[PDB]
RNA sequence: UUGGAUAAGGUGCCUAAAUAUUCGCUCAUGAGAUCCCAUAAAAGGUGUUGGUUCAUAUGAACUAGCCCUGAAAAUGGAUGGCGCUAAAGCGGA
RNA sequence: UUGUUUUCACUUUCUCCCCGCACUAAUGUGGGGAAAACUGGCUUUAUUUCUUCAAUUAUUUUUUUUGCUGAGGA
C-alpha cells in the first residue's frame, strides 16, 4: 500500500481473491509485482476450469477473429486479464492501474531476493475446505496450450537450490551476530543492560 | 539523519462519492497504519496538508502545499473524510499528503 | 425488603404450580387420546 | 376509539407508540415548535419563552411549558388548545437506521411500521 | 457484556381476561407465556394464538396488569423442552424440542437459524408451544447425550479469526494451521 | 494388574499430534472479540462450538459463552468439583497460583515484552535507542578487533 | 452424529510400524510399505510396545466416515497382504481358439493371441512387484500375486480388459478372461 | 448552497461501504446468485438433516430442504463483467 | 366437579473396591457396588474496597476528543 512496489508470490494463491486485492492495490496506487503465477490454485476441478477455458476459447468476433477477444495461455497473462476485468481500464486512471502492475511465471532475475509477500485473505490452507477439488493455474494453461510448464519447473528448482545456499550462508551469518551479541552486552553499562534486557532486546 | 518528519503518511483515495455521483466536498484519506473505525478516529481534527511540485515558481518556489483537516471516520476500515481549503484536484489521486501532529 | 420479595416469590410460584398443573393437564388430555 | 380506529386505517404507513415523560419532555424542549402566528396566519416558531404560550393559553391558566408538558402526559382537560397549538414535529432521521419500513415492527422478520407500544422512547430520541 | 453474540429476548408476564359482558356477566380469566424478540411481540403472538384457539382479540380482550418475572438465576444451566408445529411450501409438520444454554430466553431463539438453514423455515411458519423442562437421561437425540457426559475432549482445529487491527494484508509469509 | 515404567515413558514419548484438552478447570485468554485480553477458565462445554469460560475474582471477568472460533486456552489446570462457584474459584485459583507458572512460556514473554513497550514514554524509547547505539559502538569494536 | 471415530486396527506380530504426518512407514517380511494418503483428514496414534494402530478421525460426521472405514480395514489389509501375499483365481477362457501366450520378458509385457482369430498383437502390462504368470497344475490358469492387497488387485483388475471382441453376443459367446476366488499362499 | 443523518438498496473488485460476526445447507463433466425481470413442467431421487408412523439399537414406508436427470438453435456471450466454493451461492440471525 | 395433599428418582467427585483386569480419548475406560458431600443448596451473624454489585427499563447528572456554521447590528 505504502511501499515503494510489493513483490507478490502468487504460489498457491485462489485467482479471484489474489486479483482483487492486487486491483485494488493498483487502484490505490501501490505497485505490484506478481511472480510464480503459474503455481496460482482456481477452486473448482481441473476439468471443470478446462471446460470454462474451452467455453471462454470457443468465443471470438465472426467477422474477423483478430478483434476478437485475444485469449492468452500463459498463466502470468490469464492472472493479469483477471485484474484488468477487475479494475476500469477504460478510463486513464484504470489504465495507469492496470499498468503498474507486472505478472511474471517463475521468478526472473531482480526478484531473487527482495521479499515476496503473501496475503493470507486468498490462500488455499485459508479460503478452501480441504476436502473440496481444486486446479493449478499452470497446468491448466499447459492443458489448453502452453507448453511451458516443464521449463519453469526446472528453473524454478534451479532457483530452489541457489537460493538454499545463500540461505545456508544467512543463518550461519545470523547466529554468529547473535553470539557476538551475547558477549557485546556485558560490555555495556549496567543501566544500559536493564533497559534492553526488561524492553527484550 | 536529517529533515525530521513527525508526521504520519496518507494517500489520497477518490472523493466522498457513490456509485456514479461524487461530492468533492470530502476527499476519502488512508492512512498508514490505521484498519479500524475505533483508531480512525484518534486523527481527528489534525491537520492535512498536501504538497505537490509545479512546473514553474510561483514565489521563487516550486513547491505548492493546499490545507485541510480530517472531519470524521469513514467506514470502519481505518478511511478518513477530509475537507480541504479548495477542492483536491482530481489529477491527485493516489498521491501522498502529511497527517500532521498539530493540533 | 424481605416481606416484599417473599410475597413476589409467593406470587411467581403460583405461577409456577399453575404452570405445571396445565403441563399435568395437557400430559393426561394427550395420553388419554393417544389409543 | 374513534381515532385509533381512523389511525388503524393508516398503521401501514405510522409507526407508534407510547411517548413517556422523558420522551415528551425532550421533544417540547429540543423539537417543539408553537404556532404564534394568528388564526390561520399560524407562523411556525420554536418556543423559546412562555410569552406566547401565555398570550394563547394564559387567560385559560395552562400557561408555561411547565404546564405544557404536566398536560400532554397525563391528558387533562386540555388537550384541544395543546395538541393543536403545537406544530407538527419535524423530526430528524434516524441516527441507526431504520430496520424495513416495508414491514411490520410485530412480524418475526424485521420491521417498522405498526404499534411500538413502549419501543418508541428509543427510536424517538433516536431521531430526535 | 458482548452485544454481537447475544440475542434480544428478556421475561414478561402480563395478566388479563375477556371483556366481561351482559351475557358474559362472569368471564373466567386465563394466562398463557411465551417470549420472543419483544414484549410487543410476544403479546401480538399470544393475541394471534388466542384468535387462532379461542374467539377472543383486544375488541373483546383487555389486561389488567403487568410484570417482568425474570427467572431464578439466568446464569444457571438448564435443560427444557419445547414442542415445535411449522409448515413447508407442501404440509404442515410437527415435532419436539429440546437444547441447552444459560437461559430459556435463548433456549427459544436458537432454533430458528437451524430451521432456516435446514428446511428454509421462515419464522413465520414455526410454532413453539408448551415450555417445560427435560431431563438429562431421557433424551433420544444423538448428540445431546454426550453434552453431559463424565469427561470429554476433542481438538481445536477451527481456522484462526483475528481482529481487524492484526488481520494485515500482506503477510511475511505464509501461516500454518495448528495454533496452540 | 500394572504395569508402570513402558506406560509411563510413552505416555511422554507418544507425541501426540494434538494437546491442549479441552477439559474443565483450564484457562483460557480470547483472540477475537471485545474480550480478547482476559484471562478466565473453561468451566464447562456446551456445544461444538459455544463454551463456558469464567475468569477468577483477582483477573476480574464476569460469566461469559464464547463460540470455540475466537479461542485460545492455557495449559494449567486446576480440580475444582463441577459444582463449584464464585467462592470456590477465588480460592481454587491462589491454592496454586494459577497465573504464575504461565507467564514464563516464550507466547507469554513476547505478550509480556509488547505490552512493556508499546506503553513506553518518549524517555524509555530513547534509553533503548541509545543502548541499541552503544550496543552497535560495541558490536563493530568487536567486530574489527575479530579479524 | 459425533465428534470422533477411530478404528482400533490389530497389528499382528509379524510386522513394525512407524507413523508420521499421516505417512505410515511399515517393514514386514517380503518388504516396506508407505503411502500417499494426504487426500483425507486423517490423525493416527501408534504403539510399539503393546502394538495397534489408532487411525481417528475428528468431527465424524457419515458424510466422509465411509473413507476411515475404507482406509482402516485397507491398512489392516494391507498389513496381511505383505505378511502373505494374495492370490485371485485368474483362468483364461477360449471357446475355440486356445489362448495363445507370450510372456516375454518375465512377467513383464506380456502378449496376448488366439482370441477370436484376429492373429495379431495384443500386449497389456501390470504394475511392477507383481506377478501373474501361469500355474502349472491347470495352462488356463494363472496364480496372480504380488507385494501389497492394492498392488495384487489393480493387476487382477487392468486384464480382464485387454481382449474384448465386438458384434458377438455375450449372452451366446462367454468369452472372456475371469477372475473367481481369493486365496493366501 | 453548507454540514448531519437516513430511505430504497447495497458493503470481494469494477463501486462508496464488511473478504464483518454467528448458525446451518450445497459440488453442479452446462451449480447458484435482488419484486416487475427477462421461461421451465409432469417423472425420477437408501446424498444431508430433522421428522412421522409402525413391526423386536433392529427394517420399512413416506415426508421436504439443497443438488442432479428431464433441459436442443442457429454472428461469439453474458448472475451486469471479472470472478466466487473455510462463497463473493442458498435460508436465517 | 377445582383445589389440596402424598410416593420415587435426580446430583458432585482427582473418592474407593472388584471383574474385562489396561479393554482408557486421560493421570482410565465398559459393567456391578461401597464413600462423603473437599460439589451443591438451605438460616443466620459485622462488613461489600478481600470479592460481585450484572442486564434491561424508568428518572437524573456529567465527561474525553473534534467537524460545520456566525444570519443580525435594535
Amino acid at each position: 500500500m505504502y511501499k515503494k512496489e510489493y513483490v507478490i508470490d502468487c504460489k498457491g494463491h485462489l485467482l479471484g481473491r489474489l486479483a482483487s486485492l492486487i486491483a485494488k492495490e493498483l487502484l490505490n496506487g501501490q505497485r505490484i509485482v506478481a511472480v510464480r503465477c503459474e503455481d496460482i490454485n482456481i477452486s473448482g476441478s481441473l476439468y471443470r476450469n478446462k471446460l470454462k477455458y474451452q467455453e471462454f476459447l470457443r468465443l471470438r468476433t465472426n467477422t474477423n477473429p483478430k478483434k476478437g477477444p485475444l485469449h492468452l495461455r500463459e498463466p502470468s497473462k490469464i492472472l493479469w486479464r483477471c485484474v484488468r476485468g477487475m479494475l476500469p481500464h477504460k478510463t486513464y486512471k484504470g489504465q495507469l492501474a492496470l499498468k503498474k502492475l507486472k505478472v511474471c511465471v517463475g521468478m526472473p532475475y531482480p526478484y531473487d531476493k527482495k521479499k515476496k509477500y503473501v496475503l493470507p485473505s486468498a490462500l488455499r490452507a485459508f479460503r478452501l475446505k480441504k476436502h473440496r477439488r481444486y486446479c493449478r493455474l499452470g497446468t491448466l494453461s499447459s492443458r489448453v496450450g502452453w507448453n511451458y510448464d516443464t521449463l519453469v519447473k526446472k528453473n524454478e528448482v534451479l532457483r530452489k537450490q541457489v537460493s538454499k545456499a545463500y540461505y545456508k550462508k544467512k543463518v550461519n551469518n545470523l547466529n554468529e551476530k547473535k553470539e557476538i551479541k551475547t558477549e557485546a552486552l556485558n560490555l555495556i553499562n549496567p543501566e544500559q543492560r536493564q533497559v534492553l534486557e526488561n524492553f527484550g532486546y | 539523519l536529517q529533515a525530521v518528519r513527525l508526521y504520519e503518511k496518507g494517500v489520497i483515495l477518490g472523493y466522498k462519492r457513490s456509485q456514479r455521483n461524487q461530492d468533492p466536498n470530502f476527499t476519502l484519506i488512508s492512512i498508514k497504519n490505521v484498519n479500524t473505525k475505533k483508531h480512525a478516529q484518534f486523527y481527528v481534527g489534525k491537520r492535512v496538508a498536501y504538497v505537490y511540485r509545479t512546473t514553474k515558481h510561483h514565489d521563487g518556489v516550486k513547491i505548492k502545499c493546499i490545507w485541510g483537516k480530517v472531519c470524521r471516520t469513514h467506514g470502519n476500515s481505518g478511511v478518513i473524510r477530509a475537507k480541504f481549503k479548495t477542492h483536491i484536484p482530481p489529477k491527485a489521486f493516489g498521491d501522498r499528503v502529511r497527517i500532521l501532529m498539530y493540533p | 425488603k424481605q416481606i416484599q420479595k417473599k410475597e413476589l416469590q409467593k406470587i411467581n410460584h403460583d405461577y409456577y404450580k399453575g404452570v405445571a398443573k396445565a403441563v399435568k393437564k395437557k400430559k393426561k388430555r394427550e395420553e388419554k387420546k393417544a389409543k | 376509539k374513534a381515532t385509533k380506529e381512523m389511525l388503524k386505517i393508516v398503521e401501514p404507513y405510522v409507526t407508534y407508540g407510547y411517548p413517556t415523560l422523558s420522551t415528551v419532555r425532550k421533544l417540547l424542549y429540543k423539537r417543539g415548535y408553537v404556532r404564534v402566528g394568528k388564526v390561520r396566519r399560524y407562523a411556525r416558531k420554536k418556543i423559546q419563552d412562555n410569552a406566547d404560550i401565555s398570550k394563547h393559553l394564559g387567560k385559560y391558566n395552562v400557561h408555561g411549558i411547565e404546564d405544557m408538558v404536566y398536560q400532554l402526559y397525563t391528558c387533562g382537560p386540555v388537550f384541544k388548545k395543546v395538541n393543536n397549538f403545537l406544530w407538527a414535529f419535524k423530526l430528524k432521521p434516524p441516527r441507526k437506521g431504520f430496520k424495513a419500513k416495508r414491514h411490520a415492527f410485530n412480524e418475526p422478520r424485521p420491521g417498522d411500521w405498526g404499534n411500538r407500544e413502549a419501543h418508541i422512547n428509543e427510536l424517538i430520541n433516536r431521531m430526535i | 457484556i458482548d452485544n454481537s453474540l447475544n440475542t434480544n429476548i428478556h421475561q414478561y408476564h402480563i395478566v388479563g381476561r375477556a371483556i366481561p359482558t351482559a351475557k358474559d356477566k362472569n368471564p373466567n380469566v386465563y394466562r398463557m407465556c411465551i417470549f420472543a424478540k419483544n414484549d410487543t411481540n410476544a403479546k401480538s403472538r399470544f393475541w394471534y394464538f388466542m384468535k387462532k384457539i379461542n374467539k377472543l382479540k383486544k375488541s373483546n380482550g383487555e389486561l389488567l396488569a403487568c410484570e417482568q418475572i425474570k427467572e431464578r438465576f439466568p446464569l444457571r444451566v438448564k435443560n427444557y423442552g419445547v414442542l415445535l408445529r411449522y409448515d413447508s411450501r407442501t404440509g404442515t409438520h410437527n415435532m419436539y424440542k429440546e437444547f441447552r444454554d444459560t437461559t430459556k430466553e435463548g433456549a427459544i431463539a436458537q432454533l430458528y437459524s437451524e430451521m432456516a438453514g435446514r428446511h428454509r423455515a421462515r419464522a413465520s411458519s414455526i410454532n413453539i408451544i408448551r415450555i417445560s423442562e427435560i431431563s438429562s437421561s431421557l433424551v433420544r437425540r444423538p448428540h445431546i447425550k454426550q453434552l453431559l457426559k463424565r469427561r470429554l475432549r476433542f481438538p481445536a482445529l477451527h481456522l484462526p479469526t483475528l481482529q481487524k487491527e492484526y488481520r494485515k494484508k500482506f503477510a511475511s509469509k505464509r501461516p500454518s494451521t495448528y495454533r496452540m | 494388574v500394572e504395569l508402570t515404567e513402558e506406560e509411563k515413558l510413552y505416555i511422554s514419548k507418544k507425541n501426540l499430534l494434538f494437546k491442549r484438552f479441552v477439559e474443565p478447570g483450564r484457562l483460557c485468554l480470547i483472540e477475537y472479540g471485545p474480550y480478547a485480553g482476559k484471562l478466565c477458565f473453561i468451566v464447562d462445554i456446551v456445544t461444538i462450538t459455544r463454551v463456558i469460560v469464567d475468569g477468577a475474582f483477582i483477573t476480574g471477568v464476569p460469566r461469559m459463552v464464547i463460540p470455540l472460533k475466537r479461542l485460545k486456552l492455557l495449559k494449567e489446570r486446576i480440580k475444582i468439583n463441577k459444582n463449584c462457584k464464585s467462592g470456590f474459584l477465588r480460592k481454587t485459583v491462589n491454592s496454586t497460583k494459577v497465573l504464575e507458572e504461565f507467564n514464563n512460556s516464550k507466547l507469554g514473554k513476547k505478550m509480556i515484552i509488547k505490552k512493556k513497550r508499546d506503553e513506553a514514554t518518549d524517555f524509555e524509547r530513547f534509553q533503548v535507542y541509545f543502548a541499541k547505539r552503544e550496543l552497535k559502538k560495541k558490536m563493530t569494536t568487536i567486530k574489527n578487533k575479530k579479524n | 452424529k459425533t465428534i470422533v471415530s477411530t478404528q482400533k486396527v490389530l497389528i499382528p506380530e509379524g510386522v513394525k510400524v512407524a507413523i508420521n504426518a499421516r505417512k505410515v512407514t511399515v517393514s514386514g517380511k517380503y518388504g516396506t510399505l508407505r503411502r500417499s494418503f494426504r487426500h483425507l483428514p486423517i490423525d493416527i496414534r501408534l504403539n510399539k510396545l503393546k502394538k495397534y494402530i489408532k487411525v481417528v478421525m475428528w468431527f465424524g460426521v457419515p458424510d466422509s466416515l465411509a473413507c476411515i472405514r475404507t482406509v482402516c480395514t485397507h491398512l489392516k489389509n494391507m498389513f496381511t497382504g505383505v505378511t502373505k501375499k494374495f492370490l485371485y483365481k485368474m483362468r483364461l477362457v477360449h471357446a475355440h481358439f486356445p489362448i495363445n501366450s507370450n510372456i516375454v520378458d518375465n512377467n513383464t509385457r506380456i502378449e496376448i493371441r488366439n482370441y477370436l482369430g484376429e492373429k495379431s498383437v495384443r500386449f497389456v502390462k501390470a504394475l511392477p512387484g507383481v506377478v501373474i504368470e501361469k500355474s502349472p497344475n491347470v495352462k488356463d490358469e494363472i496364480y496372480v500375486s504380488g507385494a501389497d492387497i492394492e498392488n495384487v488387485s489393480l493387476t487382477a483388475a487392468l486384464i480382464h480388459q485387454s481382449v474384448l471382441c465386438r458384434n458377438k453376443d455375450i449372452r451366446k459367446f462367454l468369452d472372456g478372461i475371469y477372475v473367481s476366488e481369493v486365496t493366501t499362499v
